[PDB]
């Protein structure tokens, strides 16, 4: 899981590098700033996940019902 | 004679009656490089020519006529 | 190689002539694009505007990178064309139909003779040419059969 | 005497642009002296709006005689030559063959003219030799 | 840069009416004449030309199933 | 033989032969005719009230002037919805249907007919060029379906069992054409043979 | 100059070029038929392939 | 090595397995470039005997003429989409 | 690998030059040291970041085998399957050759803003070869249309004196008809729930419903080669947009139409295929003599090349609807090959004229080859190319589409062969003119071509004449991917 949380921390990077832009200043302006934004993305990250591994679980459920409801039609 | 603007215009051609210093030198150079390939083209030429109407026997193509009725 | 002492000499010279438009011992390296101090990068550039402005379509800074990244990529691209151990479909299926002959006349003495003195270079070359080889059995037995399978794929007829 | 192309409108219409009576510049003076000698053009002199039809670069303007009579001169010519077809034709002057035109012998040679076997004779043969 | 080129107010206006002759443009008459026989005459010849011979021409490896030279020779006298 | 031109419409339902009892078209245009002419010349004297009742108050004036129709548009507009009325039902009888091609020349006339009574001071070529554009906006529409293809969605063949609910399979084969909505894995060559027709490469060469 | 930087240059690729042909021949009496380019890897098979298609078809359903 | 047509027909596999109307389509593919190469085999002994017969070409060359004729419009690629989607016998 | 690789690699490109060039933006007001040499190491990496874009597609080509049937280096990349064929991977490599071409025919003549373009000409190029490797109907449209957004902003800022036309109807005549093609992919995706390519090649649709599939499609397509009526976009944009734009262009942008039809049409509404191809005929030729024609009257040099562009591209879409293998990689043929000579005749016309005396109008030139003896040479040389003369890929390309449409249509596919007496008029009236008569009086002589715009004319043509003399580097990878496009049944 690592991986998939490597990647949203460097969503965060890049949101943070993105904002010194907007703002105009060096991208070295307070180092501090990326840090902070890559942990915020990490947590966004994180529940993400957890959002996305409980849909696929409710979806297995789901479907196997539909597929009953799918047997019966094609007849 | 004219004036024939030489002093940038010059084209692989020459230019308006253009003759460098050093002609001569360069013409044994081109004619042995003309000559040396020539003997090229020669010797290509030999080995990969053939008569075409010697290739196949007519013996040969009696048997193509018929198999392939 | 930024040298600050040297551009304090470049800098004063052009000073010394107050008129405006009326040095080769001199480089720059790839850290200093981005690690010198803000000042001296100014200085740098007012030097560079004031030189230039003192002054055919060379050293445009392109040569290198073509000739040493665009030129060899088209040579490796000319080399995969000519030198890449690649059969097409055409090829191939002359290959194959060479096979085929070879196992539908394994009795054949003649042309299973043909076959294997008929090396692999010279496979397509088949015919008339300036290899001297033996296919005339070769050629009579393709004339005689055919050699296809596609009779065999479409089961279904009219 | 001289003439403008076909196709030059005798009037336009193009919003400001200057109207000018169409001068076809292959036939200007070429004897005087202009800014552009070999385009027979002044600086800044006025172009037509199809231009381009009238000056060096179109086609060559050939005007001895009106299109109308090279076009009648033209077909008065090669109608001769059809009447003097025509006549002989009709008449049937031409001679007649001399001999009767050549035969060969094998069935006008039609197996040695790629015949099958003998339904394909005639589709091949030569004419036919039939004395032996 | 330098101006290379001796520009040519006449040239100018000429050049910049060629681009811009869709202004002037009207629909009327001969305009319509036109663009029926670039749009609509044109296209209907090579349509019907195109559907009539579709599949209609098996012209590979086509044979030859008549005489070209005749066998007899009869004179006009 | 007919050319074998491609048929780019959208599935209708097609009535049998005998079928389609047809609409009186004189009838139909009528009630068209008279509500419209009434509405528009009563909602006319409503807005002559509106006037009489205020002509000092510019926010009202403004109003009432958009609204306001002129005496040829008050004619013009019953006369050129009354004929689109009579002509859409009169062509649907003659085609034993409703087409794109009717409603097409039945709008384009209505409105050529209402152009040259409201837009008398235009001329003719500028109104027959409005009249093309309304009449093919109109044969769009029907080409269209109307609003909705209603009976013959892909939704409503999906519940009819003549959708792809069930996959493909290319040991079936079927005699009958497959419907509008239906994908196939293996066709009867003999329909290629009606669609295409032989010659380029179909059967023959 | 005859022997300037434009017009040698031709005849350093063409020169060039038939010397790797004519070395590529040689490598190809010596290694089966396999060509000079052989040392940058092989071509995939079917096999190989088929089980890349076979997965993307599968997923695609 | 050389690898080899798969004899695989449309007649006998189910769409629905994907390797397997995979190797189908390949299989008829790959008999029609054969046909390709034994027609071009065979306009290479009509060669050879135009040149050599001269003018005998006509008898000499008549049955080979007539093959390559034969077999000039069908051995060509025809594709596999045209008979994977037609069924000839309905 | 390949398709992470070059998305990957590319981003931190892209994110590479904005880190350097706006470091600085912040009140600094200073002189900074990337700035000085019109951006010169912002220009070079760029440059070399082009280059390496076509090593990546080398990598995967070492292990592409031309004897395999179906799609190679299958891989999964942002929920998208990617894959490549015969014909996919010469368009990817032409596709990514062009790319260092655009940014050096843009080195020193663009007014400012050098990291901007750059980028806009790197994001260009990757989005258009990956439209090529593509494997479903949807990732086909999303790559075919984001392209549109830094086009409109690369001629709009880059332009010329009309490119405020020029971006609008770019961005107008592209997008609408684009839509007409999304609603039949939104169609396919309903019907069968699926876009993936080899899904719907194996479905048979109703012959009504294959009618309006292939409209929608063919809208799409038919603006984007483009095709009469609908052509009128590209004079206008061609004129106006920046050298590099008119490279990628009448380059890539361009072949991905046909592209189109060989993914959208062919293997999955082959049915309706045959019966459009009369009217796909009749529609290109007609595009192909009307366009030709037209180019006699044009009087500006970017106009004439543009116009000639729409006449070649109509003979590539007569040989992709042939259905015979003759035609089809004749087109494809021709596609490679205007590839490399349509840019180049900009480059001639549109780069180097253009940068010394700003001035489109054809009346300003002649007799340049008493000045400029170079620049004629290339000129002749191109402009004979460009008629398809023998030795020239454009030939091969010509002669096999045109015989292709023969076979397909002997009665219509032999007008295809007016290709060969229309291009010589118009683009031989222009090279008579530009090479003839007395050196111009509206000119100034300037310098003649320089090293790198001998480099970038150099490498245009050698492709063009290796080609043209030994098509078979070509045909041997076509060979097997073109035959699965053709539709018959011979009984
Ligand atoms: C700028 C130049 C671009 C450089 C890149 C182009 C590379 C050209 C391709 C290299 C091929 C290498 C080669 O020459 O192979 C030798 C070849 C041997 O092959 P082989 O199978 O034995 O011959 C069979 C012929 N039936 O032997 C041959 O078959 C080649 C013989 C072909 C002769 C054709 C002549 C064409 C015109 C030649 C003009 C230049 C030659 C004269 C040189 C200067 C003379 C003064
Ligand atoms: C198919 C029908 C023919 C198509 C015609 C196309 C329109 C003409 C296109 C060429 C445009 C003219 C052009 O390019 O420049 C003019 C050029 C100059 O020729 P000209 O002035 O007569 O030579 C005098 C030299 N002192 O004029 C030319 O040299 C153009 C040469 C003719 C172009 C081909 C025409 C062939 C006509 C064949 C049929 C002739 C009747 C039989
Ligand atoms: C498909 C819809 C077909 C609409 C055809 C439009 C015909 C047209 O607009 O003609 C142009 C005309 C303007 O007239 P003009 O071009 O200046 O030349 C006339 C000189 N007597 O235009 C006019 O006369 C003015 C009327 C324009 C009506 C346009 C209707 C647009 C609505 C449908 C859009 C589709
Ligand atoms: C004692 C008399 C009492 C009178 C009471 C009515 C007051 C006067 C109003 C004028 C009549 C119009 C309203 C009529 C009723 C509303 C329409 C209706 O319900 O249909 C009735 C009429 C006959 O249709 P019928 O088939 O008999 O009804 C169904 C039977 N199964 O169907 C019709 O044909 C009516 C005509 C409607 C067509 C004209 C209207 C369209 C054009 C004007 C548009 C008005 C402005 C647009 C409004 C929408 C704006 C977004
Ligand atoms: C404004 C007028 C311009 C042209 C208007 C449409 C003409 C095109 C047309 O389709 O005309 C046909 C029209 C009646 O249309 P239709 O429904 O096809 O007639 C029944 C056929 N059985 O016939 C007409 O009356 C017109
Ligand atoms: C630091 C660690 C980086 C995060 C590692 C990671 O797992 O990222 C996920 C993905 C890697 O790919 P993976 O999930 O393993 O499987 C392939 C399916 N995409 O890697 C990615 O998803 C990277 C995606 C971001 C780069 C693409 C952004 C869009 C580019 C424009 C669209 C171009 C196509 C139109
Ligand atoms: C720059 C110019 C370049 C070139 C421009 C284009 C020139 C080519 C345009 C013409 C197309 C090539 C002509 C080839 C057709 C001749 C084929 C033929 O053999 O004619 C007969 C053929 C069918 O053969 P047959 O057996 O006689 O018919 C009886 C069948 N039981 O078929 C027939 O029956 C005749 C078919 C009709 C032929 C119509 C030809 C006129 C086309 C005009 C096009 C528009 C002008
Ligand atoms: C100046 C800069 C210009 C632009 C430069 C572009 C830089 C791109 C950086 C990407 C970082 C990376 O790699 O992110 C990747 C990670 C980890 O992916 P995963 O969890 O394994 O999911 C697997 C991904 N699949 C499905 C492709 C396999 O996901 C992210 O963070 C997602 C990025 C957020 C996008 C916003 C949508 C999600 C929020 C939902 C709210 C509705
Ligand atoms: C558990 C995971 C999250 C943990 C951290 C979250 C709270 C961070 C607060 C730290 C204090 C702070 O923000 O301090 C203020 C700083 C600095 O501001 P500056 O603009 O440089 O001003 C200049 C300051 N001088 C003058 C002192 C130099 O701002 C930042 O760094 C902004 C980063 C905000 C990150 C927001 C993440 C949002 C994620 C949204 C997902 C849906
Ligand atoms: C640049 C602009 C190009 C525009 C597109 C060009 C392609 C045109 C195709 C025309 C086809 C054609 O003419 O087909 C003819 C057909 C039907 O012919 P029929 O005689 O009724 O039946 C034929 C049977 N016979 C031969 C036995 C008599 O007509 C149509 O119903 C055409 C409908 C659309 C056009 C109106
Ligand atoms: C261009 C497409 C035109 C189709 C030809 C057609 O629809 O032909 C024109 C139709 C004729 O239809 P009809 O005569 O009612 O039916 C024909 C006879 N039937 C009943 C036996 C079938 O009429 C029209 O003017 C309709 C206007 C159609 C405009 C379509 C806009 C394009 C949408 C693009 C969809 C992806
Ligand atoms: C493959 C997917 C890539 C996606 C990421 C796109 C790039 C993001 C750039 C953000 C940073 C930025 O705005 O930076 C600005 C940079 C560089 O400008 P500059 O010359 O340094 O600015 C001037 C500064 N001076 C004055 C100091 C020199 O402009 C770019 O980069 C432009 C690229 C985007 C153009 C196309 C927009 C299309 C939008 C819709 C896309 C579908
Ligand atoms: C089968 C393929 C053959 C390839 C080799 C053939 C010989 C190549 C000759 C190159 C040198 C040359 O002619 O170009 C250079 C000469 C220069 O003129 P000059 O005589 O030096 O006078 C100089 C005086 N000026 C400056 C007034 C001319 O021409 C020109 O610029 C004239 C313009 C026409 C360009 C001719 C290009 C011909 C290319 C052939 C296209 C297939």
């Amino acid at each position: 899981m690592i991986a998939s949380l490597a990647g949203w921390g460097l969503f965060g990077v890049t949101v943070r590098a993105y904002q010194q832009g907007i703002r105009k200043v060096p991208f070295s302006y307070y180092p501090l700033g990326y840090v902070y934004s890559a942990l915020g993305w990490v947590a966004f990250g994180y529940g993400f996940n957890l959002w996305t591994e409980r849909n696929d679980k409710l979806l297995e459920k789901r479907v196997e019902k539909l597929k009953e409801s799918r047997n019966l039609r094609l007849s | 004679h004219h004036i024939h603007t030489p002093s940038y215009i010059k084209p692989p051609t020459g230019g308006w009656n253009f003759t460098p210093a050093n002609w001569k030198q360069n013409t044994v150079l081109v004619l042995v490089g003309f000559t040396a390939c020539c003997v090229g083209l020669y010797k290509l030429g030999e080995a990969g020519s053939y008569n075409p109407k010697l290739k196949y026997k007519e013996e040969e193509l009696s048997r193509w006529n018929q198999s392939a009725k | 190689a930024f040298n600050l002492q040297l551009e304090k000499e470049i800098r004063s010279k052009i000073d010394s002539l107050p008129k405006l438009n009326n040095v080769t011992n001199r480089k720059l390296s790839l850290t200093d694009y981005l690690f010198q101090n803000a000042a001296n990068q100014a200085l740098y550039v007012d030097n560079e505007a004031d030189l230039k402005e003192l002054d055919e379509n060379e050293n445009e800074g392109w040569e290198k990178i073509m000739y040493v990244g665009f030129v060899p990529t088209m040579i490796l691209i000319f080399a995969i064309v000519l030198f890449k151990d690649d059969k097409s479909i055409d090829e191939w299926a002359m290959d194959e139909l060479l096979l085929r002959l070879k196992e539908k006349n394994l009795s054949d003495v003649e042309l299973i003779d043909e076959l294997d003195k008929l090396s692999k270079s010279h496979v397509g070359k088949i015919g008339a040419s300036e290899i001297n080889k033996r296919d005339a059995v070769i050629i009579e037995r393709i004339l005689n059969g055919e050699y296809d399978q596609l009779s065999g794929l479409k089961k279904k007829e009219l | 005497k001289s003439f403008l192309p076909h196709f030059i409108p005798k009037n336009y219409s193009y919003g400001d642009y200057p109207r000018l009576k169409p001068e076809n510049l292959q036939k200007r003076d070429p004897y005087l002296k202009y800014d552009d000698q070999a385009n027979k053009r002044n600086f800044n002199e006025p172009l037509h709006p199809q231009q381009d039809d009238l000056d060096m670069w179109a086609p060559d303007h050939f005007d001895f005689v009106q299109d109308s009579i090279a076009l009648k001169w033209f077909g008065t010519f090669f109608g001769v030559l059809a009447v003097f077809s025509s006549v002989i034709y009709i008449g049937g002057l031409y001679p007649e063959k001399p001999a009767n035109p050549r035969n060969y012998p094998f069935s006008g040679l039609a197996k040695d003219l790629g015949a099958s076997s003998e339904e394909d004779t005639l589709l091949y043969a030569a004419k036919i030799d039939k004395s032996i | 840069g330098p101006h290379l080129l001796r520009e040519d107010a006449s040239f100018q206006r000429y050049g910049q009416l060629r681009d811009n002759l869709a202004t002037y443009w009207k629909f009327n008459r001969k305009a319509a004449r036109n663009v029926f026989i670039f749009l609509v005459a044109v296209p209907a010849g090579l349509g019907y030309l195109a559907y009539n011979y579709e599949g209609k021409t098996p012209f590979v490896g086509k044979r030859r199933t008549e005489p070209i030279f005749e066998q007899d020779y009869v004179p006009r006298k | 033989e007919q050319f074998h031109l491609p048929q780019p419409f959208w599935p209708t339902t097609k009535t049998k032969e005998g079928e389609y009892v047809p609409k009186d078209s004189i009838r139909e245009a009528s009630k068209v005719f008279i509500g419209s002419g009434v509405l528009l010349g009563g909602m006319h004297f409503r807005r002559l009230m509106q006037y009489k009742k205020g002509s000092a108050r510019p926010g009202l004036a403004k109003y009432l002037n958009l609204f306001s129709l002129s005496k040829s548009q008050l004619i013009g507009f019953p006369v050129a919805l009354g004929a689109f009325s009579f002509l859409s039902h009169s062509f649907a009888n003659l085609q034993e249907g409703q087409t794109a091609t009717g409603e097409f020349a039945a709008s384009s006339i209505a409105s050529l007919i209402g152009l040259s009574i409201f837009r008398t001071k235009k001329p003719l070529s500028s109104n027959v060029a409005i009249a093309v554009g309304m009449g093919s906006l109109f044969g769009f529409l029907t080409w269209a379906g109307n609003f909705n293809l209603g009976d013959n969605s892909y939704r409503a063949a999906l519940e009819a069992g003549n959708g792809n609910e069930g996959g493909f399979d290319n040991k079936v084969i079927k005699t009958e054409r497959q419907g509008f909505w239906e994908g196939v894995y293996r066709r009867p060559l003999s329909q290629t043979v009606e669609d295409l027709g032989e010659g380029r490469g179909i059967i023959t060469q | 100059n005859i022997f300037n930087k434009w017009n040698v240059t031709p005849f350093v690729w063409l020169f060039a070029t038939v010397g790797i042909f004519q070395w590529d021949k040689s490598h190809r009496e010596s290694h089966d038929g396999k060509g000079i380019l052989d040392f940058l890897g092989e071509i995939k098979v079917k096999e190989s392939l088929d089980t890349y298609f076979k997965e993307y078809q599968t997923k695609v359903a | 090595d050389h690898v080899r047509s798969p004899n695989v027909s449309f007649d006998d596999i189910d769409y629905n397995n994907s390797q397997d109307l995979h190797n189908a389509q390949e299989s008829l593919l790959r008999e029609q470039w054969i046909r390709v190469s034994a027609l071009k085999v065979c306009r290479k002994a009509l060669e050879s005997c135009y040149k050599t017969s001269g003018p005998n070409h006509y008898e000499d060359c008549r049955e080979i003429a007539e093959k390559y004729l034969n077999m000039l419009p069908d051995h060509r690629i025809q594709g596999f989409l045209g008979y994977q989607k037609n069924d000839p016998s309905k | 690998m390949l398709v992470q690789n070059l998305i990957i690699f590319n981003i931190i490109g892209i994110v590479l030059l904005v880190l350097l060039n706006n470091n600085n933006n912040g009140i600094l007001n200073k002189k900074s040291l990337l700035t000085i040499k019109n951006e010169l190491k912002l220009k070079q990496i760029g440059l070399i970041i082009s280059i390496i874009n076509i090593l990546i597609i080398i990598e995967n080509w070492i292990g592409f085998n031309s004897n395999y049937y179906g799609f190679q280096n299958i891989e999964r990349f942002l929920n998208i399957y990617w894959g490549i064929d015969g014909i996919s991977l010469l368009l990817v490599l032409l596709t990514l050759i062009l790319g260092p071409i655009a940014i050096l025919s843009n080195w020193k003549n663009l007014k400012g803003y050098y990291t901007y373009y750059v980028i806009s000409i790197n994001m260009l190029v990757i989005l258009m070869a990956l439209n090529f490797i593509c494997l479903d109907l949807v990732s086909f449209y999303i790559l075919f249309e984001s392209t549109l957004a830094p086009l409109f902003l690369l001629i709009g800022i880059y332009g010329a004196n009309n490119k405020n036309k020029a971006a609008y109807y770019v961005l107008i005549y592209t997008l609408a008809s684009s839509l007409f093609m999304l609603l039949s992919i939104v169609i396919y995706y309903i019907i069968i729930n699926s876009t993936d390519y080899i899904y719907i090649n194996n479905i048979i649709l109703s012959i009504n419903l294959q009618s309006l599939l292939f409209i929608g499609i063919i809208i799409g397509i038919a603006v984007k080669t483009p095709l009469m009526p609908v052509h009128t976009w590209l004079p206008t944009v061609h004129s106006e947009s920046p050298l590099g734009g008119s490279i990628l262009l009448a380059g890539v942008i361009l072949k991905l139409a046909i592209y189109g039809v060989i993914r959208l049409l062919l293997p999955n509404l082959s049915e309706i295929s045959m019966m459009f191809t009369p009217i796909i005929y009749i529609i290109s030729i007609l595009t192909l003599i009307y366009s030709s024609l037209i180019t006699l009257k044009q009087t500006d040099l970017k106009v004439i090349i543009a116009y000639s562009s729409i006449s070649h591209l109509a003979v590539c879409m007569i040989g992709i609807f042939a259905n015979n293998l003759i035609g089809i990689n004749g087109s494809l043929i021709l596609c490679l090959a205007h590839g490399f000579v349509s840019p180049a005749l900009f480059i001639l016309v549109g780069g180097i004229l253009y940068d010394r005396y700003h001035n489109r109008l054809i009346n300003y030139y002649q007799g340049l080859s008493t000045f400029m003896p170079i620049f004629s040479i290339y000129l002749v040389v191109f402009s004979f190319c460009n008629t398809g003369t023998p030795l020239s890929g454009n030939f091969v390309g010509e002669f096999l589409s045109i015989t292709g449409a023969v076979i397909r249509h002997p009665i219509i596919g032999s007008l295809t062969a007016a290709s060969v007496l229309l291009s010589a008029c118009y683009q031989m009236k222009l090279t008579n003119r530009l090479t003839g008569s007395v050196f111009s009086q509206y000119l100034h002589i300037t310098n003649d071509v320089t090293n790198r715009e001998i480099f970038l004319l150099n490498w245009l043509l050698i492709p063009t004449i290796i080609i043209g003399i030994y098509p078979s580097f070509v045909t041997n990878i076509l060979n097997l991917a073109s035959s699965t496009l053709i539709y018959s049944v011979l009984i």
